[PDB]
């Protein structure tokens, strides 16, 4: 199962986490952004409709 | 001599066989070498205009003679046209149809090179969207951005 | 440059005090120089109004800053 | 058997003849020969203009005869005639009806070739499809090509 070192099942799973918390999680929360906010995303103190 | 004229004796001469200048005109002038220099002023600013590959040689110790306009090889069978046409009010002339056929053909083969590079579509709007087609963009709103 | 344009139109102007009518390479120039002039000049004062009170603000922005204009959101 | 006219002042002296039988004309001024080199350096301008084999520059004393030709056989009842036009002014004459008809139709040919080696679009854009309509694609989901 998990590695011997309790240091070391971290790190072997931290790999794959790597492009959960970069890629993945990311692009989860603009889903939410969209239904439960506005569609658009990313323009900052613009007052033009 | 040569299809390459860079230096200003040559110049004069060249306007010259164009305008068919045998001193039987009400006068002769030096005036071809200037008046090159004033039409590629103009045409090197507020908007430009034709791009001849000329260099600026204002403002410099030679009479005009000794000043070296830097055409180009293709540029010089464009130019004499041009330049026979302006002086030829001067001595009560006007050019023939094949001179200023060849002035205006002339003059867009010149600028036909420029206005090729000049061609691409400006940036995308202030709103474009940033797709879902797209792969890890890792952007959202494509404004002046990309 | 503009020393280039002006003084063929200026060739054409003082053509009738010599009783005279300035000839066809005159003219062209004249007129390719008149252009040339206002040619950069009238690109850079092609502008349009902008936005009225009429126009809203929009709730679909981020960072809304209030909703719908009067000349302020 | 010479239709060739090799060494371009064999074409110059053609045109003499073509435009009197005499060879007597009105009144000329010399450095033609820049205008025959700069005909044919405007002709193939960056790559861009009609081919005709020559070099931007060329030069032995005069520009004209620096190049003999390095043209087709078909290609001389071009050049000459595009020339008679050219050389017309500063003999104070203007070319014929026969001379300027030929003169168009002559460049064309020397481009005849040429246009339809430029004519083939570019392949696809940077967005193309390839669905399932082919087994190896060559990668699915194309672009140009993968």
């Amino acid at each position: 199962e998990n590695r011997l070192e309790s240091i070391l099942s971290r790190f072997d799973a931290d790999w794959t986490a790597s492009d959960e918390a970069r890629r993945e999680a990311k692009n989860d929360l603009f889903f939410s952004r969209v239904s439960q906010w506005d569609d658009w995303l990313s323009q900052y103190t613009t007052l033009q409709y | 001599t040569k299809g390459d004229l860079v230096r200003a004796a040559l110049r004069k001469l060249g306007v010259a066989s164009d305008a068919t200048l045998t001193d039987v005109e009400p006068q002769s002038m030096q005036d071809a070498v200037d008046d090159l220099e004033a039409m590629m002023a103009e045409w090197y600013q507020d908007g430009k205009g034709i791009i001849t590959g000329y260099v600026f040689s204002d403002d410099e110790n030679p009479p005009a003679e000794g000043d070296d306009h830097g055409l180009r090889s293709s540029a010089v069978s464009a130019v004499f046209h041009n330049l026979a046409c302006r002086i030829a009010p001067d001595y009560a002339l006007e050019a023939t149809a094949k001179i200023i056929a060849t002035a205006k053909y002339g003059k867009e083969l010149l600028y036909k090179q420029t206005a090729i590079s000049r061609a691409k579509r400006a940036p995308y709007p202030s709103r474009m969207p940033t797709g879902s087609g797209n792969s890890f963009p890792n952007l959202n709103e494509w404004h002046y951005f990309p």
